[PDB]
């Protein structure tokens, strides 16, 4: 002490915060486009009928 | 719905598929607030006709 005391430092307590990825398990499929847009097709066709 | 040694059994089945009419609507083939009981004993008939 007398002047100013020393000290013994321990280790750093380091409260981290995290986001982990439970939407993400839906979504396999990764595709790194460079054009511009992503076309898509839907077609349903009716047979059900009389 | 079976009573104990096989007796009295009933056999529950659930049906809701759609036909579309003639028309062009849907419409349920079952019919939906009805209850049916059929056998294997109908002996039914494809019948056909002449082309």
């Amino acid at each position: 002490a007398g002047l100013y005391t020393t000290y013994q430092l321990l280790e750093v307590q380091r409260k981290l915060k995290t986001l982990p990825a439970f939407f993400l398990q839906w979504f396999p499929r990764q595709i790194n486009f460079q054009e511009d847009m992503i076309a898509f097709d839907k077609v349903i066709q009716d047979v059900t009928r009389v | 719905l079976v009573g104990a040694n096989g007796a009295g059994r009933m056999r529950i089945w659930v049906n809701t598929q759609k036909y579309r009419d003639q028309n062009d609507q849907e419409q349920f083939l079952m019919k939906q607030k009805a209850v049916m009981g059929i056998s294997s004993a109908i002996e039914g008939v494809r019948c056909f006709g002449a082309i």
